[PDB]
């Protein structure tokens, strides 16, 4: 057990890390599509105003 | 990322608080200028009636 309770817990990490990349990589475009929306919204009021 | 949205965010923001000031300055503008309407309205009704 004190083998593979080493390996499994590199496994974990990978594993958790890989979960993190997933989000970061979803929260980039989540802020990218705001940011994008934002910029266009503002664009337009400032064409508005 | 975060920065440029908090960032753009302000502008947005500042942008629009300039757009809803613009909006009491034109909304003043009809509430002044409907009463000078008014009162137009009547020195035309005089003018004819004159």
């Amino acid at each position: 057990m004190e083998g593979k309770w080493i390996t499994d817990q590199l496994r974990w990490k990978i594993m958790s890390c890989k979960m993190r990349i997933e989000q970061l990589k979803q929260t980039i475009c989540k802020g990218n599509e705001e940011m994008e929306k934002n910029s266009e919204g503002l664009l337009k009021t400032k064409e508005k105003n | 990322v975060e920065k440029n949205r908090k960032i753009v965010a302000e502008n947005l923001e500042k942008v629009q608080a300039e757009a809803e000031r613009l909006d009491q300055e034109e909304a003043q503008y009809q509430r002044e200028y409907s009463e000078f309407k008014r009162q137009q309205l009547e020195l035309d009704d005089e003018l004819k009636s004159v």
